[PDB]
């Protein structure tokens, strides 16, 4: 939910998937985290 | 016009140069014809003097003393860009260092039109 | 050399994906989207709005399975976006901005399908370059010959196209809406006669597994009816997920026979052998004897045991007797299209044919008709 708060798009991601130990979804979660976490005023 | 305004206690020379070109006497007012002369000299087509070419390749280079081919290739046909790259030399800055991509329009304009 | 391209095959049934220059695809998974239908009572288990692909197959008991691609046409674009996102991020773990993608689709399709596919692959995933190809041409790449008629049967549509010496005749392309999903529905219909009833979308996958495991193409239809009527040697036993045991028997060779006689489904169209023969006769005179010797089977639907002998016998019966008919079915014909994609994706001379991002920006989504095919 914190990741969804940052508007990082996760697809086919669920809590039971992470708890159950699915390899592909865990690796995808890590991959997504890696990609997404690294006057003149008067004149205008 | 690309004129930043109302800096905190700072003076810029673009507005001063525009005011000098419009009203050199510092009269504080610009008439209908005073701004129209600037608009006509700024708008299009025929050219009176080479000084506007002088300080307009400076504005095309965004005030930089050197210009690049990529900057010239958003405004000018690659035919003319190839001509300019063939006939205009490499730029030397005030420090003396030479860029591989530094191109001086000042020397070229003073060589052909001067 | 630089960065390798992506090869993605989107058939109607299952999606396949991998890197160009590879022998086999990395990711193979069904193209389904599932959503729950019952009440949820356990507080704190977390929520999940959709189940995509293989994850929907394991938890299929409490879901309503939906297919985004129907008869080779993308009906629901949102589920296609979900499938593509799952393929790119969870299955291959690659950023789509670094790789070009090559896609596959049917010969005769609506124009809006290709236009929307190009718009989706440029606008959202921001791929630098992309290309669309016909699946059966990629099958002819996979075979490795310059001349032949290729018949591809998937889960959505069957199509035949002849190619001679690198030139494809457009008027001889035949498309038939008889595929594996229709055979699955017919198996669901004829399994009622013995007392087994499957209705919901969960049991459709069970029927598909039954069809993939215990079905075969009869060489002679009436003789097999006589044999199955005389004895009980043709019966086979299957075990349901809940533990019950079913026994098919007669229906093993009646489901795949419906490809050759579409009147069982009520369709007026001809069989696949007659479709291939008619597509051959639509060509010119001089190339017909070359097309008789280079018939290529492709797609998963042609993985029934005994399809090659039946096809060869039927086409031999229809053709004049003075020429020889040989049917070339590679053992790995399920993935042939994808293999062809790899062979196309990393040719040296193909690198000038990608649809550039700048070209899409200056042309709109209509650039895909001028290029591609
Ligand atoms: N081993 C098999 N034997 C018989 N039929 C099969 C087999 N494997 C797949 N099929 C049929 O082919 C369909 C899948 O074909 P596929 O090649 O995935 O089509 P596409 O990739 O064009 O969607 C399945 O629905 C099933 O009906």
């Amino acid at each position: 939910q914190f990741l969804k708060e940052q508007r990082v798009h996760l697809e086919n991601m669920g809590s039971h998937d992470i708890v159950d130990g699915n390899h592909r979804l865990v690796l995808g979660l890590i991959w997504t985290i890696i990609l997404r976490f690294q006057s003149a005023k008067d004149a205008l | 016009y690309y004129l930043p305004m109302v800096e905190e206690g700072e003076s810029e020379p673009k507005f001063e140069k525009f005011l000098d070109a419009v009203d050199p006497g510092r009269k504080g007012y610009v008439t209908q014809e005073d701004y129209t002369y600037f608009l006509i000299d700024k708008e299009s087509e025929n050219i009176k003097s080479s000084d506007e070419i002088e300080n307009s390749f400076q504005a095309l280079a965004e005030g930089k003393a050197y210009i690049t081919k990529e900057d010239m290739k958003q405004a000018l046909t690659p035919e003319q860009v190839s001509f300019c790259a063939s006939h205009m030399q490499q730029y030397v800055d005030p420090r003396g260092r030479s860029h591989p991509a530094g191109y001086d329009y000042v020397g070229f304009i003073n060589s052909y039109f001067g | 050399d630089d960065i390798a391209a992506l090869v993605v095959d989107n058939g109607s049934g299952m999606c396949k994906a991998g890197f160009a220059g590879d022998d086999a695809p990395r990711a193979v998974f069904p193209s389904i989207v599932g959503r729950p239908r019952h009440q949820g009572v356990m507080v704190g288990m977390g929520q999940k709005d959709s189940y995509v692909g293989d994850e929907a197959q394991s938890k299929r008991g409490i879901l309503t399975l939906k297919y985004p691609i129907e008869h080779g046409i993308v009906t629901n674009w949102d589920d296609m976006e979900k499938i593509w996102h799952h393929t790119f991020y969870n299955e291959l773990r690659v950023a789509p901005e670094e790789h070009p993608v090559l896609l596959t689709e049917a010969p005769l399709n609506p124009k809006a399908n290709r236009e929307k596919m190009t718009q989706i692959m440029f606008e959202t995933f921001n791929t630098p370059a992309m290309y669309v190809a016909i699946q059966a041409v990629l099958s002819l790449y996979a075979s490795g010959r310059t001349t032949g008629i290729v018949m591809d049967s998937g889960d959505g549509v069957t199509h035949t196209v002849p190619i001679y010496e690198g030139y494809a005749l457009p008027h001889a392309i035949l498309r038939l809406d008889l595929a594996g999903r229709d055979l699955t529905d017919y198996l669901m219909k004829i399994l009622t006669e013995r007392g087994y009833s499957f209705t919901t979308t969960a049991e459709r996958e069970i029927v598909r597994d039954i069809k993939e495991k215990l079905c075969y193409v009869a060489l002679d239809f009436e003789q097999e009816m006589a044999t199955a009527a005389s004895s009980s040697s043709l019966e086979k036993s299957y075990e349901l997920p809940d533990g019950q045991v079913i026994t098919i028997g007669n229906e093993r060779f009646r489901c795949p026979e419906a490809l050759f006689q579409p009147s069982f489904l009520g369709m007026e169209s001809c069989g696949i052998h007659e479709t291939t023969f008619n597509s051959i006769m639509k060509c010119d005179v001089d190339i017909r004897k070359d097309l008789y010797a280079n018939t290529v089977l492709s797609g998963g639907t042609t993985m029934y045991p005994g399809i090659a002998d039946r096809m060869q016998k039927e086409i031999t019966a229809l053709a004049p007797s003075t020429m020889k008919i040989k049917i070339i079915a590679p053992p790995e014909r399920k993935y042939s299209v994808w293999i062809g994609g790899s062979i196309l994706a990393s040719l040296s001379t193909f690198q000038q044919m990608w649809i550039s991002k700048q070209e899409y920006d200056e042309s709109g989504p209509s650039i895909v008709h001028r290029k591609c095919f």
